[PDB]
This record gives structure tokens, C-alpha cells and sequence, in this order.
RNA sequence: CUCGCACACGCUUACAUCAGUAACUAAUAAUAUACUGAUAAUUAACAACCAAUAAACCAAAACAACACUAAAACGUUUAUUAA
RNA sequence: ACGAGCUACCCAUGAGCAGUUUAAAAGAACCAACUCAUCUAUGUGGCAAAAUAGUGAGAAGACUUGUAGGUAGAGGUGAAAA
RNA sequence: ACCAAAGCUAGCUCAACAUACUAAACAAAUACAAAAAUACACCAAAAUAAAAUAAAACAUUCACCUAACAUUAAAGUAUAGGAGAUAGAAAUUUUUAUCCUGACGCUAUAGAGAUAGUACCGUAAGGGAAAGAUGAAAGAAUAAAAUAAAAGUAAAAAAAAGCAAA
């Protein structure tokens, strides 16, 4: 299932259907539109899970790993570099667990760094002779591998145990289709031995 | 006044307004005013035997998927009739006039489950 | 904004695009051409230039056709190209008097007319103008075959002309099955209006009738893709056999 | 909307048929006649005004019927009578002195000698005496009795010449018809119908007569005792 | 057939354009009704020996009523077109020569 | 079939299953698949309204592109 | 002090359980059938949809015995077909 | 173009009138339900854009009333009050 | 000190080009009382524009008034007009292909009515709105800074006498 959003919607690093986002922007609000630089999917070279460097901010020159990207506002966020401190445990007469949350950053402020020399580079998309599209650095002239990142589900295929209601891999990949010219209905009738002799009468369509 | 945006269902009218909710009919009206239900009009669920079925509603998570290749008429023909046509043409017995032996149905009015008129619901 | 094409050309563009373009060229040009109908309710003047009696100067003068309203029942008969004149008039024939809405109507008569080619009597509503036109044309068949669409102004007349043309072009023996000599004599005197069959079945058709006829002619069941695939496979097999 | 007439009954029946009144309104729904509506419910008793209607063509001669009962009809001023002959019964218009168990003769024969004119009998105009009181006069042969029907009203035969009968209507007008037209003899029943006194304004509403409009209209030139001459003889014979 | 003439003058249009008609151009005067004129006389070639008119083979002038209702519907006469006249002329020639 | 209803629109009329032919159907016979001459005017209004909507959408998109180019002069 | 129970027509959940009412509804509070949220609900025997084609059939309802006039809605049977 | 769900009048289909006096279901009489609205007093941004209280007229009829249909503005309908 | 005040965006407007013009959705149900799978039919209809106005009245007349021929001139000319108000041509002439298209148009009482033909108002045809403002981050509300500037109040009720001021 998917949620619908008004055209005048502002993205705030929160899930659109989440309670925090709902309380931040009620369904009856329409805020001023922020200018977002148009960057296409074929030109968005900032992925999730790769090491990047910070250009401007309090942590100038520091490097961190990207943990999330928001294409709507051209935002990229790194874990624990550009941080402001906030209290998460709030009660009537008790406080604590003051954690550093981190603010989002723009593509003009975050640029990819190659793992060879660990120095900032500019990334340009190139088409390899093998039929693959891999990012190629221009300052040094080297390819940057795709930063594989775990999915939000939290399960890795290397360690998975089948439950009572999961098919085995061999059963799932077993091929038993015989491509003949019979419908599913006819094949099921033949398989189960259901015999029907009489046929439908003339039916007019108009 | 009365509403106009609300749906005009059978709850919003007089006693004489008894509108169906979308269920298919299952018979007619007999002689003394009762309802005579026709057995053939009632759907019969063709439910198979799942006792020895070794498949589950979910697949293994490590099982690989495949590239999306939707089945087309060309692929179906290549799979079901092309080898037979090629073998018969090599043998020299191929008859262009008669194709009913290869699964081709010149007229759908004969068989039970027709394709274009769609005589079957599902 | 503005339309790219003026609203006047919308009908012509619709006739140019779609199934209307698949209609026969002779039919398309016959409907495209717009001949001026003969003057019936107004008297035309001869010369293009006339001397103004008050000015004593030569001035250009032209003919403005008077709008004539044809009621729907005029299409079931032969009115001779005349109909209802809807206009105004001055009481006492004085300009300074009142202006009065006026409707001038033709005198309709129920007469039976004989067709020599079709060998049938038609009970149709006609006018003295229609009878006079028949007399001048020297025959009902001659009148129908000579007077064009713009002068007939009758769908029934167009249907009669289409039937006569079809019979003449097909040389139908249905006219006189037991009188071949009479049939030949009848057919020979109308030899000036012989039309080829490719165009004799599209003369008395309206736009909707022509579109329906074209759709019926072009109506074909979609051949199964099994036939196409079998033909393609046979072609490939023949090519492979011939290349070895 | 447009209403449909209640008179859709192609089969003749003796039992009264229910009728839907319409007070002055035409089929469109607008008033055409004023002062009609809001009466009593009535059932229509179908009347066979073609008195000489033989049951079967195999016996087209004169036939005799028996009167079963003379009854009241709300749809007309006169009383009706039920006459049975053979296998069918019919409603006819009762004469002045019809009673149950009477015998009526229906004929179409003309002879050189005039027939003794009974009261319930129906003979062609050419067979009746020259001074006979008649009713249910028929204009064209085989057409039906459109003329005299009201209670007590009767016409008077005047003279028969050239195979053609002349009658005098209750409006004192002379009517010329073919001598073969069938006409019933005698005065119509309910001869005291003109002497009935409506007791109150409510009986008119019972009969179905709405009150006249209260608008006062000044009389024009139409009013006044117009002493006009009797209109000429109304002839129905077709002279070649 | 009624023949009417506009009371007002219509402005010229010489390039092939349709004249700009106004409401005042719907006012007509009935110049003449053709039904009231003395109607012409119909000439017909006889094809049969008729009692009143004459013998077959003559061009006779009869009124339109009888010409359209008696002579033509019953085949007793035909029109006086040149094509029909030539056949009668040649028939007369052969009758004279034989 | 591609039909034209009384509102002037072109619809895809699906066919229903009946026991009698089309010319004998009480309910189907009173349907109307054609447009009367008074519907062309409303069809023209529909065309013009859709044209206006599309034109102003195009103008809005052009203005948005120009504003973005002005706001981000990376050229 | 006494306009109550149900059905028809009409409104469509405003009905029921729990919880909250600083404020929003009650022309004010208490709290709640009238506001808020969550969860549930009206189960057919009553009511709606529920034969045509010809024929025998004049004879009112008003305790209907029998009548009056204003002439009066309301039905069976027979025969042919009714999955 | 839209309006007879109010109202004016008709057309179908139904329903009401208890008690008393009278050979009476008599467009009779007393008086309920019910239908109207004579007079007065409150009310006058009112309970109410026509009401409340008292008092009145009819109450087996030219009566009241439910449902549904019809008559549409150069018109409808009208026991004429434009 | 309350009430409050200020954002710059949503989007609109006018033209050019333009494929050549009733968008997307149309699984099932939708002109039975629309969204109700299923029974022997009937279907279709045309007949001038009028008037408000001008002629200082109003009767003949009254440009545009949902019908193509555009432009430069002939020309407001010939003509038509209660010859009044006004209406008004034609014969004959000129018009070189494409890009160079955006804005001395508006910024939430403006610009489309529009956040929307939605709420709401009418039985219906129909009419028809107002309402947004923090921040790079609110996954920075023991939240931070700018005005504390309208009318209306409070801080702070008034002391003979008077168009309230000079
Ligand atoms: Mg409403
Ligand atoms: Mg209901
Ligand atoms: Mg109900
Ligand atoms: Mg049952
Ligand atoms: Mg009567
Ligand atoms: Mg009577
Ligand atoms: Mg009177
Ligand atoms: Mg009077
Ligand atoms: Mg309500
Ligand atoms: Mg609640
Ligand atoms: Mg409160
Ligand atoms: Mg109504
Ligand atoms: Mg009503
Ligand atoms: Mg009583
Ligand atoms: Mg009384
Ligand atoms: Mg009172
Ligand atoms: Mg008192
Ligand atoms: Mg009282
Ligand atoms: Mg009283
Ligand atoms: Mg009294
Ligand atoms: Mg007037
Ligand atoms: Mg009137
Ligand atoms: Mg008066
Ligand atoms: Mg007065
Ligand atoms: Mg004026
Ligand atoms: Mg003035
Ligand atoms: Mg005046
Ligand atoms: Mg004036
Ligand atoms: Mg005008
Ligand atoms: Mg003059
Ligand atoms: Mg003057
Ligand atoms: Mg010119
Ligand atoms: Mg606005
Ligand atoms: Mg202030
Ligand atoms: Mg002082």
C-alpha cells in the first residue's frame, strides 16, 4: 500500500504516513515551496552506504558514511557528523537520554570520496565496455564500487531459516510448466476428472 | 432537502424500493409465489486436494528471482506448436488446410470454455 | 489561447481524417463540389453590369440566393426544388407600415408517377413545378437522370437516381423478363447516362450512409495470430531449405 | 405526460365495465370542458345500439329475443334492458313500457303491407306506418343508433317516398334517410325524466357537475329571444 | 411557385465571398405567384386513334390537365421531343411510300 | 464497441449477455448511441476547456523551469 | 402534570459499550440521546420483487334478512401452456 | 430552461367520523376525534418571516385526509378574491 | 501587555509556435428510482431570432449580436435611409520561407470563482465562498530571534463651562 500526498508537501526526514510527520504537518496545511535543484536519476551519484566528506559546516573536512538519502529535497545524511543535541525521553518530572541527532546535508555540501587516496573527488557517470554503468572519478580516474547497503527489513539472505510456511528453494525454483494450448479451467477439469457433456446455448452480445 | 452526494442504496428508499447490493441471481420465481433456485446458476467451487501439496504461501528469502519475461503469443506458439510444425515439415506430411490436430480451434462455438465470448468467470 | 485551425475548417479536417478518407475519390469530390442550385423562388438578372436609373452610371450587380427552408417531409417526395420561404413583409406594400413575419408555402399534390426503367408506379407528393420540369425533360426517368442533386433537393429523388443508374449499369433482366426486345428498347434510350458500377452505387448516399457502407465493406474479423505465426514459420523453414 | 383512454375493450360483455372519469381534461391534461369532475363512481354497461345484429350469418332473418330485466344505467338518462336470444345477451335501450319477460322482434324485411308496430319491436323504416313514433333512429344502413336515445324522447315518421323515409326529431327538425334503416318503435323509457327536481346543490355534485364560475360576464348580442326559422331537411341519401 | 424580391439592397461581394446578409434582408415582396398565370399549353404526339383529338401520328396541343392525366398515363400519347418526333417522321415516310 | 452517447463523448460500451437479439430488447432499445445537433456546442466547450487547462499547465511548467534556472545559476 | 406503544412516509448511525470533556454542541452547570476517540451493531416467519391466453359470469357495500339512490373498489371455476 | 413535494383544480388508489335525539346516513339537531379560523388579550428581532391562551363555526358530507399522477407563465387553475 | 502586524510561494493573465482538438481511469455495475448481471421491440421531430437600446417620444429603421476570408488602400467613397438617427460596399490594388517568445502583467481583498464548482444555499434549473505563512534541521516544542507600530482594551474611571480647539 502507498500513501497519497498533496502537491504542497514539505519533506522533513520523516515517513509521510508516520505519527511524527502527521503531527508536524496536519492534513490541512500547505507551506511555502522551497527551491529544489532538479537532479535526475541518471545524474544522482550520491548513494546510501558510501563514505563522503563534508565541505562546509562546523565539521569542515570530516568524513562519514551515508545512512539515508531523500531525493525529493536533494538531501543526504551521514551518521553522527553534523549533529544537534536533543532530548528524547520527556516526562512530567523526569528527563534524560539526551542524544545527538544529525541534520541533513545537500549534494553541494557533500561529495563522494574514493577509497584509494581518501581525498575529495568529482564523480561523473561513464559507460563501460562491459555494458555496465559505474561511477568514475575525474580527479584521479578510478571507478567507485556500488556501496551495498542492508535493506530496511533487517534480514540478510546469508542467515535465513525457513519457517513452517516457507517454500524450500528447490521447490520454489522447480519448473513444472508444460506450455500447451489448454486453459487453466480445462486443465483442472481434466486433472480432477470432472466430466461435462452439455454445452452453453446461443448468447447474444449487444 | 435530501442529499445528493450520498449513494442511492436500498436502505434510503420506501418499502417498494428493494435494490440488490451486487450479488448475482441464483434462480427465478415459481408458481405459488416462492423462489425456485436453480442448481446450475449457483457457482460450484472447484477446490483441489492440498493434503500432499508441498508448497507454502511464502518463498524462501534466499531463493533467487528471475528477469521479468512476460509470456507472449509468440513465445507460447514457439513452445507449443513450432517443434511439431518443424518436424512435420521436415517429414513432408504437413497439411496447411488442417490445423486442428495442432491445438488450433477454428471455431469457439463447439468447446465448453470459450475464449472470446469468455463463458467462464474465473 | 487560439485554435490552430479556424472552426470553419473543422468539418473539412474531419472529412480528411479517419474513415472518411477511405471513401471513394469520386464520392468525395462529388460531395466536395458545391454547385449553385437553379433559381426557383427568385428571378435572376442577366447582365453582370447594370445602369443605375437614378445615377446613370454602370454598376456591378450580382445574384443573392433567397434562403429556402425544406421541411423534413419534402425528402419523401419531389417538390421540384421549391420549399418554404420564411421571411418578412410590409402590410399594404408600404415600407413605412408594419413589418410582419410571413411563411410562403408551395401547393402540394398527391400524384402517381410511372418509372419506365424501374417498372413501378410511385404515389408521391409533387408540385406544379415538378410536373412542369417533368414535361420539359420529356419523361419522369429523364427528369430524374438529368436534374442534379442541387436541383432535386430530395433524398427520395437521390435514391431513385441511384436505383435507375444501378439498373442501367447492371443491365438487369428484372425489368422485362419475358420481353427482351422491350427491355433493350428501354435501356437504349437512356444510354447517355450509363455510369460504371464503381461509381453508380454511391450517387444517392448521404455522408452517414456512405460511412456505414464503407464500414460494412471494411468489416473483417481479426485473423488469429496462429495463422500469422504459422505463415512466418513456414517462410523461415522454406528460406532455410533454400539456403542449403 | 399524455393519458390513455379507458375505452380499450375490444370484446363486448354484458357485465358492467369500470370506467375512469376525466373532468373536462383532454389527453394532454388541460381543461377543454368546464364544470365536470368530482362525481360518483360508475361502471359502464356496454350498449349494442345496432339492434338488428343476428347472432350468426347462417340465419340472417328476423329473430325474437326475451327481455330479462329493465335496469337503471348511470351513464345515460334512459333505462336499459337485458335481452337474450340464442347464446348471447345484450343491453338495449328500454322503451316506455318494457317489462321483464317481454318479447321483442328484430327484423330487416320490407313488404307492401305495413306491419303492426309493437313497442319493443325493431323494424326498418320502410315497413312502419306513416304516423309511427320511433326511437333509436339510424342514419346509414348498418351504422348504428346515434339518433334519438334520451329518456322519453322520440321521433315521428312523416312520409315515405321513393324508397326513402323522412322523420321528425325531438328538436322538430326533418331528417331524410334510406327506408331500409332499422329503428325501434315507441317512446324511450323514463318519460318523467324532465320533471325530476334536484333537491340541493349537493345532488349536482353527486351527478358530477362542478359549480359555475363566479365571474360576472355582461351579456352580448347573442342573448335575447332569437326567433329563427326551422333549419332545412337534413338529408343522408347520396343522390348520384 | 411564389417569387419574392428583397425590399433592401444587398451589398456586393465580388471575390467569391458570400454576401453579408442582415435581418433587414429577410423582408420580401411577392412580385408574382406563378400559379395565377395563364399556364402554357402542352404539345403531345398521339400514338393511338383517339375519338376527340385525331388519328395517331399528329402533334396536338392539349391542356396540361388532360395531357398529364389521360393521354400520358394510359399510353395514348407521348411527348414531342426530337427523338420521339424522328420516329414518327420515319413512320410517316414509310406509310407514304407503302 | 466504440460508441458515441448522447453527451457527445466517445465511450467504450461493453456488451452484456442477453437471451434475445438487440432489436427485441425493451431495455436496450430505448438507449441512444448518437449525439443530437445541440451537443456539438458543448463538445466545443469541452475541447476549449481542456485546451485551456493544458496551455496553462505548460505555461506553469515553463515558468517553474525559468525560476529554477534563475535560482540555481550553475551554468 | 399526563399525547404513550407500534407501523407507513422521512433523516441516514445522530443508536449501543468503554473512555475523555481545558476548549468545541446543549443558548448555563452537573454529565451526555445531542460533543470527541476506539470498538461493536439491525440475523425472517413481518414487508418489497412474487403468470399469461380464451370462456361461464347484469343482480352493491351499510351485522345484510332486504331495500334506497348518487347505482357503487374488493372473485372463483373451466381449457392450453406456467424452467 | 426549471418548478403542481406548498397551493388552485382534476385523475387513480386507500382511510376516518365515537356517543345522544330521530320511521332517517335528512347537504336535520347537541357534541367529541377531526377540519376551519369569529372575537379578544399576549406576542411584534416573538415559541412562531402569522404563534399561544380563552372563546368560536362545521362535524354522514358540496366532508376531512395519506400515496402517487396531470394541467407551466403570451400560460395553468379559479363556488372571480384579479 | 493582549488583540494583533510582515514575509514569498502556491498559482493565475495575455500572446507565439504546435502536434492538428471531447486528458488519465475505464476489473465489474452504470439512461429500473444511474452505477441493480439475465426476455419477443417499436424508434424518432423539424417551422426566421426577439427585446432591452438609439432616433432625446415612438410606430418604418437601430452597427457587433455565437453564419469565415485575412492585411495595405479605394473609403467612410458610390449607394441605402420616418433621405432622420444611422447603415455602407464593390470594381481595382499591397502583403517573402523558419529560429530569434516572452512579459515597463498580479503576488493570497491582486491574478482564474477556485486549496473548489468543493462546503453551503435552493424541490429544481441555478448561485457560490473564505480559508497558507518559523526554521538548513521540529528524527532542534526544559523551542530560538525580529514589530510590540491600526481601530478595541489594560497599564491609568471622573471634579463647574459647553463642535472640545486655538
Ligand atoms: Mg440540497
Ligand atoms: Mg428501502
Ligand atoms: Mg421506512
Ligand atoms: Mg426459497
Ligand atoms: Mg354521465
Ligand atoms: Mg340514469
Ligand atoms: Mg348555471
Ligand atoms: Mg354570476
Ligand atoms: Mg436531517
Ligand atoms: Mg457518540
Ligand atoms: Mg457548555
Ligand atoms: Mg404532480
Ligand atoms: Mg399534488
Ligand atoms: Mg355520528
Ligand atoms: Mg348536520
Ligand atoms: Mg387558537
Ligand atoms: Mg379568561
Ligand atoms: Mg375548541
Ligand atoms: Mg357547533
Ligand atoms: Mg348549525
Ligand atoms: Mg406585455
Ligand atoms: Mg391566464
Ligand atoms: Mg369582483
Ligand atoms: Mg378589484
Ligand atoms: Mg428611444
Ligand atoms: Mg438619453
Ligand atoms: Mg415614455
Ligand atoms: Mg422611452
Ligand atoms: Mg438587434
Ligand atoms: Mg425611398
Ligand atoms: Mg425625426
Ligand atoms: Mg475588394
Ligand atoms: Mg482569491
Ligand atoms: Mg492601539
Ligand atoms: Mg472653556
Amino acid at each position: 500500500s502507498k500513501v497519497t500526498l498533496p502537491p504542497n508537501y514539505r519533506y522533513g526526514m520523516s515517513r509521510p504516513g508516520s505519527l511524527s510527520d502527521k503531527r508536524k504537518n496536519p492534513p490541512g496545511t500547505r507551506r511555502r515551496r522551497v527551491p529544489v535543484e532538479p537532479i535526475s536519476d541518471e545524474d544522482w551519484h550520491l548513494f546510501c552506504g558510501d563514505k563522503v566528506e563534508i565541505l562546509e559546516g562546523k565539521d569542515a573536512g570530516k568524513q562519514g558514511k551515508v545512512v539515508q538519502v531523500i531525493r525529493q529535497r536533494n538531501w543526504v545524511v551521514v551518521e553522527g557528523l553534523n549533529t544537534h543535541y536533543r532530548y528524547v525521553g520527556k516526562t512530567v518530572d523526569y528527563r534524560g537520554t539526551m542524544i545527538p541527532s544529525e541534520a541533513p546535508l545537500l549534494h553541494n555540501q557533500v561529495k563522494l570520496v574514493d577509497p584509494t587516496d581518501r581525498k575529495p573527488t568529482d564523480v561523473e557517470w561513464r559507460f563501460t565496455e562491459a555494458g555496465e554503468r559505474v561511477r568514475v572519478s575525474t580527479r584521479s580516474g578510478r571507478i567507485i564500487p556500488k556501496p551495498e547497503f542492508p535493506r530496511a527489513d533487517g534480514i540478510v539472505p546469508e542467515t535465513w531459516i525457513d519457517g513452517p510456511k516457507d517454500t524450500s528453494v528447490e521447490d520454489a525454483l522447480e519448473k513444472t510448466y508444460v506450455p500447451r494450448l489448454k486453459t487453466l479451467e480445462e486443465e483442472v477439469m481434466e486433472a480432477m476428472g470432472i466430466q461435462e457433456t452439455r454445452r452453453h446455448k446461443k448468447v447474444y452480445w449487444y | 432537502g435530501a442529499d445528493r452526494m450520498s449513494k442511492w442504496t436500498s436502505k434510503r428508499g420506501p418499502r417498494t424500493f428493494c435494490k440488490g447490493r451486487g450479488a448475482k441471481g441464483t434462480g427465478f420465481h415459481g408458481r405459488d409465489g416462492k423462489f425456485v433456485q436453480i442448481k446450475e446458476m449457483i457457482p460450484e467451487l472447484v477446490v483441489p486436494e492440498l493434503a500432499g501439496f508441498k508448497l507454502k504461501p511464502y518463498v524462501n528469502y534466499r531463493a533467487p528471482e528471475g528477469t521479468d519475461t512476460p509470456l507472449t503469443a509468440k513465445q507460447l506458439f514457439l513452445e507449443t506448436a513450432a517443434p511439431a510444425i518443424e518436424k512435420d515439415f521436415k517429414a513432408g506430411t504437413f497439411d496447411p488446410e488442417h490445423l486442428e490436430k495442432y491445438g488450433f480451434e477454428p471455431t469457439q462455438e463447439g468447446k465448453l470454455f470459450q475464449l472470446y465470448p469468455k463463458n467462464f468467470p474465473r | 489561447p487560439l485554435h490552430k485551425v479556424p472552426v470553419g475548417l473543422w468539418k473539412q479536417l474531419r472529412l480528411w481524417e479517419g474513415i472518411y478518407s477511405r471513401l471513394p475519390r469520386h464520392y468525395l469530390r462529388s460531395l466536395e463540389e458545391a454547385r449553385t442550385p437553379t433559381p426557383v423562388h427568385y428571378r435572376p438578372h442577366g447582365a453582370k453590369f447594370k445602369i443605375n436609373p437614378k445615377n446613370w452610371q454602370r454598376e456591378r450587380v450580382e445574384d443573392v440566393p433567397i434562403p429556402v427552408h425544406y421541411p423534413p417531409e419534402s425528402q419523401l417526395g419531389l417538390w421540384g426544388g421549391e420549399g418554404w420561404v420564411l421571411g418578412h413583409r410590409y402590410v399594404n406594400n408600404d415600407k413605412l407600415s408594419k413589418r410582419v413575419r410571413k411563411v410562403w408555402k408551395p401547393q402540394l399534390f398527391q400524384r402517381e408517377l410511372y418509372s419506365e426503367i424501374l417498372d413501378k408506379r410511385f404515389t408521391v407528393t409533387v408540385t406544379m413545378r415538378t410536373l412542369d420540369l417533368i414535361d420539359q425533360a420529356c419523361g419522369f426517368d429523364f427528369y430524374i437522370l438529368k436534374t442534379p442533386k442541387e436541383d432535386l433537393c430530395s433524398k427520395f429523388g437521390m435514391d431513385l437516381k441511384r436505383g435507375m443508374l444501378l439498373r442501367l449499369a447492371r443491365q438487369d433482366p428484372q425489368l422485362h423478363p419475358d420481353d427482351p426486345a422491350r427491355r433493350a428498347a428501354i435501356y437504349d434510350r437512356y444510354k447517355a447516362f450509363v455510369i460504371p458500377e464503381a461509381e453508380a452505387e454511391w450517387v444517392g448516399l448521404t455522408l452517414d450512409e456512405a460511412v456505414e457502407k464503407q464500414r460494412l465493406l471494411e468489416e473483417k474479423d481479426p485473423i488469429p495470430l496462429f495463422k500469422i505465426f504459422v505463415e512466418e514459420l513456414l517462410g523461415q523453414l522454406q528460406q532455410q531449405a533454400l539456403s542449403e | 405526460a399524455t393519458s390513455v383512454s379507458w375505452k380499450s375493450r375490444t370484446k363486448y360483455t354484458v357485465m358492467p365495465v369500470k370506467m375512469r372519469k376525466s373532468g373536462g381534461r383532454n389527453h394532454t391534461g388541460q381543461i377543454q370542458v368546464h364544470g365536470i369532475g368530482g362525481g360518483h363512481k360508475q361502471r359502464y354497461r356496454m350498449i349494442d345500439f345496432l339492434r338488428f345484429r343476428p347472432e350468426h350469418e347462417s340465419k340472417p332473418g328476423p329473430f325474437e329475443e326475451k327481455v330479462i330485466a329493465v335496469r337503471y344505467d348511470p351513464c345515460r338518462s334512459a333505462d336499459i334492458a337485458l335481452v337474450a336470444g340464442g347464446n348471447r345477451k345484450r343491453w338495449i335501450i328500454a322503451t316506455e313500457n318494457m317489462k321483464a319477460g317481454d318479447t321483442v322482434l328484430n327484423s330487416d324485411h320490407i313488404g307492401r303491407m305495413a306491419v303492426a308496430a309493437r313497442e319493443g319491436d325493431a323494424h326498418p323504416l320502410g315497413a312502419l306506418p306513416v304516423g309511427t313514433l320511433i326511437n333509436n333512429v339510424e342514419s346509414e344502413p348498418g351504422r348504428g343508433a346515434q339518433y334519438i336515445r334520451a329518456a322519453g324522447t322520440c321521433g315521428v315518421l312523416l312520409r315515405k317516398v321513393n324508397g326513402t323515409a323522412i322523420i321528425q326529431l325531438p328538436s322538430k327538425r326533418q331528417m331524410q334517410v334510406l327506408e331500409t334503416c332499422i329503428a325501434t318503435v315507441g317512446r324511450v323509457s323514463n318519460v318523467d325524466h324532465n320533471k325530476r327536481v334536484i333537491g340541493k346543490a349537493g345532488r349536482n355534485r353527486w351527478l358530477g357537475k362542478r359549480p359555475n364560475s363566479g365571474l360576472w360576464q355582461r351579456k352580448g348580442g347573442w342573448a335575447g329571444r332569437k326567433i329563427r326559422p326551422l333549419p332545412p331537411m337534413k338529408s343522408y341519401v347520396k343522390l348520384p | 411557385t411564389v417569387i419574392v424580391e428583397r425590399w433592401w439592397k444587398v451589398p456586393l461581394a465580388g471575390e467569391g465571398r458570400k454576401p453579408r446578409l442582415h435581418r433587414r434582408h429577410r423582408v420580401y415582396k411577392l412580385v408574382e405567384d406563378t400559379k395565377h398565370r395563364p399556364k402554357d399549353n402542352l404539345e403531345l404526339v398521339l400514338t393511338q386513334s383517339v375519338e376527340e383529338l385525331g388519328v395517331r401520328g399528329d402533334l396536338v396541343s392539349v391542356k396540361k390537365s388532360v395531357g398529364r392525366n389521360r393521354l400520358l398515363p394510359q399510353g395514348l400519347a407521348v411527348y414531342a421531343s426530337p427523338e420521339n418526333k424522328k420516329l414518327f417522321e420515319e413512320e410517316k415516310l414509310l406509310r407514304q411510300e407503302g | 464497441a466504440w460508441r458515441r452517447d448522447i453527451f457527445g463523448r466517445i465511450i467504450w460500451h461493453k456488451f452484456k449477455q442477453w437471451p434475445i437479439p438487440w432489436y427485441l430488447n425493451k431495455k436496450y432499445n430505448r438507449k441512444r448511441f448518437f449525439a443530437m445537433p445541440y451537443v456539438e456546442r458543448f463538445v466545443r466547450m469541452r475541447i476549449e476547456k481542456q485546451a485551456r487547462i493544458k496551455a496553462r499547465k505548460r505555461s506553469l511548467e515553463r515558468k517553474k523551469e525559468k525560476f529554477l534556472q534563475e535560482k540555481f545559476p550553475h551554468l
